[PDB]
C-alpha cells in the first residue's frame, strides 16, 4: 500500500484535480486531509470543503474511508459528512486513485441523485424547488464552508 | 479540426481528433476504439461537471488542447 | 499507427514489477498490471480495474 | 524486474500494426503480432509462432 | 557465477545466470522461466553445433558473457 | 511480405551473421542468394555453400523455398540440393527468420538424422561406417565447396 500511497502524493503535488488537494495530516500516510473548493456556478462556489481519507492496510484492494469534515447541502451526503457513493463501496477500482476520487465526488456535488437518497428532506426539495436548493445549498456555503 | 486530451483512468492521456459539434457519445466511442472502455462504464468530467451523453464539446466550451478527465461511471445513493 | 509506450511503466496497483498480468474478459485484454496483482483481484472476486467487464483469465504475458 | 522495451516495436510479422495480438494458450501468452496477424493464425489452425503450443484464443489487447 | 546471452527467435537477447556444470536441459528450463517457450521446441545453437541436453555448458566450452542461439525444434528426414 | 522481406535484409546489412549472408539476386526481392560456411570440426569445414531461397507471395505464413546450389554429402539433402528438413515444411514458424534458417541448416550438417533419411545410401553409410561418411563429406567438400 505505501508504495501506491506515495506514488498518488507525488502525481496530486506535480499535477492535481482543477478544485481538489490532498496530503498526510501528520507522520501518518494512511490518513490524509483533502479540499474541494465549491465548484464554479453551483451553490457551493466560494466554499472549501475539507474531508479525512483513511487508506487500509490492503489499500488499493480496498477503497479509502472518505468522509466530509465541513458541513454541506446535498441529497447522498449526511450533517456527519458520510458519502453515500458506489465507488466508496462495492463499485470500488484499483485503479482509482484519491485524484480521480476527489474529482468523482466534486461531480456528484454539481449532479446529485435525489431518487436514492442519504438525506430524502433534501432529495425532496432538490426535485420540487431547485431555486430553494440552490438557496439553502449557498446559506450553507457561507454559514459553513467560508 | 482540433485536438482534446483525455486523462484514462490510470493517468494515461490520449488525443482525440474531433469537431465542437461531436457529442459526448461519440467521444465515448472514439475512447472504447483507443482503449477497449465500454462507454456505458466511461464517465467524463471537464471543469468538476459530469458530461452528459447527448449534449456537445461545444456545449461545455471545450476548445482546443482541452483536457477531459475520465472517471468510473459511479452512482450517488 | 500508434504503439503502447506506457507498456514498460510498472504495474499501477503494486508500482514495482511489469505489466505481464493480462485481464481477459470476452475478446479484449486490460494489461496494466503484473501476474502477481492479477492473480489477487481475480482471487480476491474483483472485475476488471479499468473497464469493470469480469475477470475470465489472468494471462502471464512474454514479449518474444 | 524485467520491462519489456520490445512491446513499442512492430508486429514481427507485417512490421507495421502495434503488438496488439496476444496469443493465449492455458495461463500464458506471447505478445509480439497484431491481432490481424493473428487472427489469420488462429484461423488456419496454427500454433504459437515462438513456443508452438496450440493457439487458445487471440485477446486484443490494450495498455490502459 | 556468470551471465551468458540468448539471441532468441526474434532476435531479442536475454541473460541468464548460469553455472559452467548447468545441464543444458536447465538452461532450457530457465529460457522457459523468462519466456515461456517449453523446453522440448528450443533448440540452442553455439557453433553451428545444436547443444544436447544432457550435457553441461562446460562440454561446449561455453564461458563468461557467451552468446547461445535459440532456433524452434528441427528435425531432419 | 515485401516490408517483412525488406526488415530481414535491413538486419542483416546492419549487424552480419559470422557464418551466414543472404541478399536478394538483383532486383527480385523474392530470390535470394545465401552462403554458409562449412561448421567448424565437421568434414564440411572450409567449404563454403551457396543456396537459392524463393520467398512465396505469403511468406512469412508460408515458409522460403531453400536448396542448395553447392554439392553436398547428407543424408537429408539430395544431389538436387533439396533439403528435408521440417522447418521448411509442416513445422514452419512465420517467426523464423532467414538468419535463423541458415543457422538451422547449418546445425543439421553436425546432427544428421539417419533413421529417416533422404538419401537411403548416405543413411546407411552413416550408420555402420562414420568415418567412411566423414572421408568421402570431407572429398565433396574439397571437390564442390573450395
Ligand atoms: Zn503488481
Ligand atoms: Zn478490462
Ligand atoms: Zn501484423
Ligand atoms: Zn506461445
Amino acid at each position: 500500500a505505501l508504495k501506491r500511497i506515495h506514488k498518488e502524493l507525488n502525481d496530486l503535488a506535480r499535477d492535481p484535480p482543477a478544485q481538489c488537494r490532498a496530503g498526510p495530516v501528520g507522520d501518518d500516510m494512511f490518513h490524509w486531509q483533502a479540499t474541494i473548493m465549491g465548484p464554479n456556478d453551483s451553490p457551493y462556489q466560494g466554499g472549501v470543503f475539507f474531508l479525512t481519507i483513511h487508506f487500509p492496510t490492503d489499500y488499493p484492494f480496498k477503497p479509502p474511508k472518505v468522509a466530509f469534515t465541513t458541513r454541506i447541502y446535498h441529497p447522498n451526503i449526511n450533517s456527519n459528512g458520510s458519502i453515500k457513493l458506489d465507488i466508496l463501496r462495492s463499485q470500488w477500482s484499483p485503479a482509482l486513485t484519491i485524484s480521480k476520487v476527489l474529482l468523482s465526488i466534486c461531480s456528484l456535488l454539481c449532479d446529485p441523485n435525489p431518487d436514492d437518497p442519504l438525506v430524502p428532506e433534501i432529495a425532496r426539495i432538490y426535485k420540487t424547488d431547485r431555486e430553494k436548493y440552490n438557496r439553502i445549498a449557498r446559506e450553507w456555503t457561507q454559514k459553513y464552508a467560508m | 479540426s482540433m485536438q482534446i486530451f483525455v486523462k484514462t483512468l490510470t493517468g494515461k492521456t490520449i488525443t482525440l481528433e474531433v469537431e465542437p459539434s461531436d457529442t459526448i457519445e461519440n467521444v465515448k466511442a472514439k475512447i472504447q476504439d483507443k482503449e477497449g472502455i465500454p462507454p456505458d462504464q466511461q464517465r467524463l468530467i471537464f471543469a468538476g461537471k459530469q458530461l452528459e451523453d447527448g449534449r456537445t464539446l461545444s456545449d461545455y466550451n471545450i476548445q482546443k488542447e482541452s483536457t477531459l478527465h475520465l472517471v468510473l461511471r459511479l452512482r450517488g445513493g | 499507427p500508434s504503439f503502447p509506450h506506457n507498456a514498460i511503466e510498472p504495474c499501477v496497483i503494486c508500482q514495482t514489477r511489469p505489466k505481464n498480468g493480462c485481464i481477459v474478459h470476452g475478446k479484449t485484454g486490460h494489461l496494466m498490471a503484473c501476474f502477481t496483482c492479477a492473480k489477487k483481484l481475480k482471487k480476491r472476486n474483483k472485475p476488471c480495474p479499468v473497464c469493470r467487464q469480469p475477470i475470465q483469465m489472468i494471462v502471464l504475458t512474454y514479449f518474444p
